[PDB]
């Protein structure tokens, strides 16, 4: 990898899981279901960061 | 070694002293920590109910060819695509075993509408008999 | 950050060998010279087994954040274990409700049995009513 | 993989509690009917000491598949380790070199 | 709050008994399997020369936007590209650095060598005033 980069050459991966594609083929409904499951996920960590607030915040800065 | 918790071999069974089953510590203490009660006997539980065990590893597959390995994501992809048709099934699931249950109740409504059928005209065919 | 032999916040904290604890310079080389003892377990101890802070050394550090690979491969961790243990909790729930279906399904069969075992039993009655 | 006493693959994983070794059921049972204290220290063992019958029930189990998660999660950690234990060896032959 | 080795912030910082500083377990561990031995103070090293510590343990605060998603992979491979630049910036630094000494050292050799040189000639200099005042 370092002899791929050392011109940058920076690493592509997908990030097209927000494009929302409309109905077409099964990718449509596979991005549908990790999409609703990424969402899913993201409820329920952002809540549990704002069960606590900000504490561990000061906490870090003190 | 077959454990009754997914399936997987655990690579730290535990013994419990009431009901031996096979958990993992840490998620046995982790779920005393949410609820400290015994899930099966719906009794209390605490954490010296659990004695220390030796256990002998196991091994990894550890995937070679070390080529950009951004395999990770589809396997990821994967896990979510499991855990969604695994839900679709839970509902599906709960939608049959409710059809059932109310299938269920018409069916033993109509075997008593029917026998109370069945009596009257017993008595109905018997009583003429008589005549 | 707490010292147990007086209650206050170590100024310059030191770690005692023997046994793991936070102590304050002072009090614990007055607990050294008048024995050689460990206040808290009760075991030999000596100058050379307390540790003052080499905080400072040589090294970049990070911050103490999920932007780090040994964090975030933590939190790569934790978001896997807890999408396991969401399918731990639904799995649980899939067999009671497979057992539950299971018990409903022989007594809905017996209960269809049942239904055409007695509505043959009332044609035969309804048949001997119209007898007359 | 193998036992204390008769040395063959053990089918059924059991242990005292009083005493942490691994034994078979069978040859711990003719132990105990033969005499009914542990061989090691001497102390009590009763029936409900040791592990019952295993109990694979609700199970499904899925082959342990070599393709999986857990792999890809040990190699990324252990790389990070190397690398960063080559940056804190070179850092050292840094600052020597300054 | 910072591993002696890569930086990172130990949550389970250990202190030695020949060199006391803070380092985590898990890359002790890989050197001890490496080489049997501390580098840092070039002496043999046992597992048990590190004593768990008790620590508050450092609190880790997420970012804006870190719920799990893709913005993790994303992560992924920018964290793997800043290790992997800061690992490209550290081995140029040695060639520059090496290369740097390596020519200080021989300017270091001329000086001396001028030096004696320079100093010799003071020798016939002084010498030679000396002699002139007969």
């Amino acid at each position: 990898v370092a002899a791929g980069k050392g011109e940058k050459l920076a690493a592509i991966d997908v990030q097209r899981y927000i494009q929302l594609k409309p109905p077409g083929t099964r990718e449509s409904l596979l991005q549908s279901a990790v999409v609703w499951e990424y969402q899913k996920s993201r409820n329920d960590n952002l809540y549990l960061l704002e069960k606590h607030g900000e504490k561990a915040f000061d906490s870090s800065l003190e | 070694m077959f454990c009754s918790i997914s399936g997987e071999t655990p690579k730290e069974p535990v013994i419990s002293r009431v009901s031996g089953n096979v958990y993992e510590k840490r998620l046995i203490e982790q779920v005393i920590r949410e609820t400290s009660k015994d899930p099966v006997t719906q009794q209390e539980c605490t954490l010296e109910d659990l004695v220390p065990v030796k256990v002998p590893d196991f091994v990894r597959p550890r995937p070679p060819s070390a080529t950009s390995l951004p395999a990770l994501l589809s396997l990821f992809q994967e896990e979510w695509d499991s855990v969604a048709l695994e839900q679709f099934e839970l509902r599906r699931n709960l939608t049959e075993t409710k059809q059932e249950l109310s299938t269920a109740l018409y069916s033993l409504d109509a075997a008593l509408r029917v026998i109370s059928r069945l009596t009257k005209e017993r008595d109905e065919a018997r009583e003429a008999l008589a005549k």
